[PDB]
């Protein structure tokens, strides 16, 4: 669930909280308009990966509850999760670690939407 | 869904642009904290009533088309609308016109949420 997936960045990003990414660019929080750049895009698939999780059966990806470990910022789900966590997971994860390697620019952060997200 | 929920704004609220409300306070955007003032709340509720909505199986609120209709200022749900749609459209229904009778104050747009909210 996206409680896990808040701990998840921060494993991968411990400088960081994931408040940074709630609002940045014209996706990190919610969805629309073109991407910023490299990290305002890690959150364009990470929705795109939930959209494709909610298609299995029963997937609540902000509500199924996984299990996985963090590890020096290293992540690794488990393998007793159902199809439907394990998916997740591994959204989130790929997405923790496309956080971590991707630049945060502060100019991106907290930006007026209605201006650059149409 | 998405785009039924901007006509109702947009019925209830024609002297703004539905954008007004896609980064206002700390819940037009949907998140969490303390709400900033009554629109915010109003959004507060919104959210909420979405994740209530969520609880009722294969049920996307934000996905979910129903039937309703919105003329001028006046939102009216209809009946052919099963729980999921029913419940969805009552949610924005409820929020679209809670907007209604919030003052909207600029200052509460585009706010640091990640130093105001949590
Ligand atoms: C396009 C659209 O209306 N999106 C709504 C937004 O207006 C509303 O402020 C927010 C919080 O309730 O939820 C979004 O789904
Ligand atoms: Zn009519
Ligand atoms: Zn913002």
């Amino acid at each position: 669930n996206i409680k896990q997936f808040n701990n998840m960045i921060e494993c991968t990003v411990p400088a960081r909280s994931w408040w940074d990414f709630a609002d940045y660019g014209c996706y990190c929080g919610s969805g629309s308009g073109s991407p910023t750049d490299d990290l305002d895009r890690c959150c364009q698939t990470h929705d795109n990966c939930y959209g494709a999780g909610g298609g299995s059966t029963g997937c609540a990806p902000k509500s199924r509850t996984y299990t996985y470990q963090c590890s020096q910022g290293t992540l690794t789900c488990s393998g007793e999760n159902s199809a439907c966590a394990a998916t997740t997971c591994d959204c989130d994860r790929l997405a923790a670690i496309c956080f971590a390697g991707a630049p945060y620019n502060d100019t991106n952060y907290n930006i007026d939407l209605k201006s650059r997200c149409q | 869904n998405t785009y039924q929920f901007r006509n109702m704004i947009e019925c209830t609220v024609p002297s703004r642009s539905w954008w007004d409300f896609a980064d206002y306070g700390c819940y037009c955007g949907c998140g969490s904290g303390t709400p900033t003032d009554d629109l915010d709340r109003c959004c507060q509720v919104h959210c909420n009533c979405y994740r209530q909505a969520g609880e009722i199986s294969g049920c996307r609120p934000k996905f979910k088309t129903y039937t309703y209709q919105c003329s001028g200022g006046t939102l009216t749900c209809k009946g052919n609308n099963n729980a999921c749609a029913a419940s969805s459209c009552d949610c924005d229904r409820l929020a679209a016109i809670c907007f209604a009778g919030a003052p909207y104050n600029d200052n509460n747009y585009n706010i640091d949420l990640k130093a105001r909210c949590n």
